[PDB]
């Protein structure tokens, strides 16, 4: 539920594959946009490694490129992406990493800031409307100062 | 009265008559809170006050608590007329006959409004209010 | 909702889980046979009249009771 | 929602695939049945990272079918929905009981009993779409959607949202 | 919904079921095509070899008694009580007429067959306002 009650496989307290703890890992669909294309680009040059022995057109040009590097049955993925670019308004990766620098220097729940990273909010109650869970944990002026930062941080392409 | 206070609760004087029996300025009717609220909440539907079909409006009701509705109409009519004819000359220079006669004319529409004889002069009174309202705007 | 064939009750949500992209209407899990809506607010109206009827019956009773309540006799 | 995660898998090798490039087939079998598939316990496995450091640690032979098997401890990404959070989406399909938001890989259909009262259906629209006091919930419309019921069965999810609260609607 | 199973060949689908039954090894085989369909065919015969519902119909009860590890009190309570749950059924007037004709068909030696029919018809009507009593005897006659 919205009430920051995600399952046990989605608690904060989760283990690495090498048996060791970590805060949960949760992105906005804009940063989570970025890692896939680069990571699947790892696969594709690597697919072509062992084989050695404005934006949206950039977007789908790759979503064919990783398509043909993948098996093809995954048109749904390039749905997920095509959903993103419409609803993923972040670019210029460091900003997003620095956006998080701001969003994490709070000690907020990543689910929230990632959800904050997922949303084109403007103001306090809006943010608290869209996410109830950001209604009271903090003082909204922080949320507010962030939002105008966030609202003009918006990289419009 | 004690036998007609609502379509639902017509006998309400000894049923704790603390809930409000509103006249919609267009109902002139005894509507217990249950029905009047039920109505303006859904909206301007009729208060089913004893076969009534007149629209108990949305939240535009006024307060009239059992004031002899012949008076409630006579009171509701006079104020709007005395507001439509608000100060049409009554103290322009200090006259007592004409102002009082204009006053004697003022509530004569209200007495006609509280009566509505064969209504064709009450309509003429309404045109005077539009003329009075038109004069008020200028 | 319900099903009117195997007569098991249904709803919006459990069944929209069961909607299929090739279908407009919710089939049944059990009989594989589409559903129907179910409820009726009529009973609330039926209950509204009963409270209306009971208050009419109880007014002279609560007239006398309060009238008795003056001296607690 | 989008989270990133560690998942273990127990995969089985029928023995004819004991050519030494099994590992690639392990890396094959892993990839070609993890991407784009689904769980009910973590949702949509969208994609997989760290293909070069793949845990293929150890393996065992089952007393029947003789088939060796392994536990491949691997990190990927997961689409995992919950209830109550707003999320945008562009609709794709309209029917009578509401409309079908293409949310990422999911198509959340919202109910007319989840639409508020201002917005109704004009079937006379083409593409059939919803005309409100202020804006139109078309198919291509980007809508701000909160989740209400998000039914996740193992290998199968479907979800329900409504705009009936504020800063919602067509965007 | 009828909750049924129609048995059918998946590799023929040719026809209503034209198969054969391999009891003695427990399978049904697609007589035409040669494929088994089902397996572990349970005994359907040795089942009964061990051991009045046309009359009594659906109700269940039992004949019971005293034990070796018992005293006459528990003998007596299950003598009186197993008379206390017979009024739940008019079937005392159902059972007893049986017991009546049971006694009687015996007394004049009648075979098993006469009795059962003469039982069976007694289930058939057993009553009507038309019959309305009628002595409870001339009917049994
Ligand atoms: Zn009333
Ligand atoms: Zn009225
Ligand atoms: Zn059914
Ligand atoms: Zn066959």
């Amino acid at each position: 539920a919205a009430t920051l009650q995600l399952g046990q496989e989605f608690q904060l307290k989760q283990i690495n594959h090498q048996g060791e703890e970590e805060e949960l890992i949760a992105l906005n669909l804009s940063e989570a946009r970025l890692v896939i294309k680069e990571a699947l680009v790892e696969r594709r040059r690597a697919f072509k490694r062992s084989q050695k022995k404005t934006r949206e057109k950039e977007l789908e040009s790759i979503d064919v490129l990783l398509e043909q590097t993948t098996g093809g049955n995954n048109k749904d993925l390039k749905n997920t992406m095509q959903y993103l670019t419409n609803f993923s308004r972040f670019r210029d990766q460091e900003t997003v990493g620095a956006v998080i620098q701001l969003l994490k220097s709070t000690g907020l729940h990543p689910f929230e800031v990632a959800q904050l990273g997922s949303l084109a909010c403007d103001t306090a109650d809006e943010a608290k409307t869209l996410i109830p869970s950001l209604n009271n944990k903090i003082s909204d002026d922080e949320l507010e100062r962030i939002l105008k930062e966030l609202s003009n941080l918006e990289t419009l392409y | 009265e004690n036998k007609d206070m609502c379509p639902i609760c017509k006998t309400d004087r000894y049923l704790s008559p603390d809930v409000k029996f509103l006249v919609n300025p267009e109902c002139y009717h005894r509507i217990c809170e249950s029905c009047v609220d039920r109505i303006f909440s859904l909206g301007p539907a009729q208060c089913p006050y004893k076969g009534c079909d007149k629209i108990l409006r949305k939240n535009k009701f006024k307060t009239q608590i059992f004031d002899d509705v012949e008076v409630e109409k006579e009171v509701d009519i006079r104020k709007r007329v005395f507001n439509v004819f608000n100060k049409t000359i009554d103290d322009f220079n200090g006259d007592l006959v004409e102002y009082n006669k204009y006053l004697e004319e003022v509530e004569d529409i209200i007495y006609k409004l509280d009566h509505g004889i064969d209504v064709a002069k009450t309509e003429e009174k309404l045109r005077t209010y539009e003329e009075l309202n038109k004069q008020l705007i200028m | 909702y319900m099903c009117p064939i195997c007569l098991t009750k249904y709803t919006q949500l459990e069944a929209v889980q069961l909607l299929n992209f090739d279908r407009t209407e919710f089939l049944c899990s059990l009989c594989d046979e589409p559903l129907v809506e179910d409820d009726s607010g009529k009973k609330n109206k039926e209950k509204q009249d009963k409270l209306n009827r009971l208050m009419d019956q109880i007014q002279p009773i609560i007239d006398s009771l309060k009238k008795i309540d003056d001296s607690r006799i | 929602m989008f989270f990133i995660k560690d998942l273990s898998l127990n995969i089985t090798l029928h023995p004819s695939f004991f050519g030494p490039r099994m590992k690639q087939y392990l890396k094959t079998k892993l990839l070609e049945e993890v991407e784009g598939s689904c769980t009910g316990k973590f949702g949509y496995i969208l994609c997989v990272l760290d293909y070069d450091n793949i845990d293929i640690q150890r393996g065992r032979i089952l007393p029947t079918d003789g088939s060796a098997e392994f536990n491949v401890k691997y990190r990927a990404v997961v689409f995992k929905p919950f209830k109550g959070e707003v999320v945008d989406g562009t609709v794709v399909s309209c029917s009578q009981h509401g409309f079908e938001v293409q949310v990422g890989p999911m198509k959340v259909f919202v109910t007319k009993h989840l639409m508020p009262q201002d917005l109704t259906f004009n079937a006379g629209s083409n593409p059939p779409s919803y005309q409100s006091s202020e804006d139109v919930i078309t198919i291509k419309s980007r809508i701000r959607v909160k989740i209400e019921g998000c039914i996740s069965q193992v290998s199968s999810i479907h979800a329900i949202g409504s705009i009936k609260e504020d800063y919602l609607g067509a965007i | 919904p009828n909750l049924n199973i129609v048995l059918t060949c998946p590799e023929c689908k040719v026809y209503p079921p034209k198969i054969v039954e391999r009891f003695s090894e427990g399978d049904v085989v697609c007589a035409l095509c040669g494929l088994v369909l089902s397996d572990k065919l349970v005994d359907t015969r040795s089942e009964w070899r061990t051991f009045n519902p046309l009359l009594d119909g659906n109700n269940l009860s039992t004949r019971i008694g005293k034990g070796e590890t018992t005293d006459m009190r528990f003998t007596k309570e299950l003598n009186k009580a197993q008379g206390k749950n017979v009024m739940d059924k008019k079937d005392n007037e159902v059972q007893a007429a049986f017991a009546k004709i049971t006694m009687l068909c015996d007394a004049a030696e009648l075979p098993k067959i006469v009795k059962d029919c003469a039982k069976e018809a007694y289930k058939l009507c057993h009553d009507e306002k038309t019959l309305k009593g009628k002595s409870m005897e001339s009917i049994m006659a």
